[PDB]
């Protein structure tokens, strides 16, 4: 059996740590949800 | 039991211990998370019990208790921030400028964080705070590194 619990609110953040690249990826999605690399 | 607005941990014990499988919105009722931390099974919070109520394997989305709430968009331009809450560590909001998953139905936003897959359901937000997508399913890049899409249900 699954359970929950609150771990904080939703709200934007100033100053919060930026990091991360935008890559524009060539992608598909399957029946089951899964998306796979096309090259 | 608790419905207050906010984000959630999903968490187990069927494992060793107790075990952090996602994470999910409450918002106006209901519970948003992504169907693959769930597979559609019913959720206790606290005493209460949260029934599933609307879900799609391929858009991997699920809602309890009501219809899906979630409505904001990535507007394209803006950067946005993962509110990460990944297993036994505190929520932190990581902010990024959202890449491009392209394909044959359209172009989608995606986030380049890599986080463990009990991050799943982690909100990403807008500069208003409203919640434009859920990060956990996506793809592993030649690096190994995982990036995932900006995933966002339809309101009704
Ligand atoms: O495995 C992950 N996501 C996922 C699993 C199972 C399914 C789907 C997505 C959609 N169809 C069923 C995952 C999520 C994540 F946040 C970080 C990750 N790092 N490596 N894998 C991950």
């Amino acid at each position: 059996d699954m359970y929950i619990e609150r771990a904080g609110d939703i709200t934007w953040e100033k100053d919060a740590e930026v990091t991360g690249n935008s890559p524009r990826l060539d992608v598909a999605l399957d029946e089951s949800g899964d998306f796979s690399l096309v090259e | 039991g608790e419905t207050t607005d906010g984000v959630y941990r999903v968490m187990t014990r069927r494992l060793l211990g107790s075990t952090q499988v996602g994470v999910g919105v409450m918002q106006e009722g209901v519970f948003h998370t992504m169907w693959h931390v769930t597979k559609g099974a019913a959720l206790r919070s606290g005493e209460g019990r949260l029934d599933p109520y609307w879900g799609d394997v391929k858009q991997d989305l699920v809602s309890y208790c009501g219809p899906w709430k979630l409505d904001a968009a990535w507007d394209g331009l803006s950067e946005v921030q993962l509110l990460a809450v990944p297993p036994g560590e505190r929520a932190k909001n990581i902010q990024t400028l959202p890449g491009i998953f392209k394909t044959k139905d359209g172009d989608i936003g995606a986030v380049a964080l890599d986080y463990p897959a009990g991050t799943s359901g982690s909100p990403i937000l807008d500069k208003c705070g409203r919640v434009i997508g859920l990060y956990g399913n996506g793809v592993v890049i030649k690096n190994g590194s995982y990036v995932s899409a900006i995933t966002q249900g339809k309101r009704e």
